[PDB]
């Protein structure tokens, strides 16, 4: 969760305009699991 | 050719953002 906040900060300046967030993050990501 | 869809200031700042984000 601390990474969620920190990476939100580190990737919001990439967009710096339009993108509530929900699933349309300012970064690219997919989850791999068990 | 731009085609104009009209909405009555229902949620332009939100669903217009959503249109930008999905299309």
């Amino acid at each position: 969760k601390k990474l969620r906040e920190v990476l939100h900060e580190l990737y919001k300046h990439l967009d710096s305009s339009a993108a509530s967030q929900q699933e349309y993050y300012p970064y690219v990501y997919y989850k791999i699991d068990c | 050719g731009f085609v104009a869809g009209v909405i009555n200031r229902e949620r332009i700042p939100t669903f217009e953002r959503m249109l930008w984000r999905v299309c």
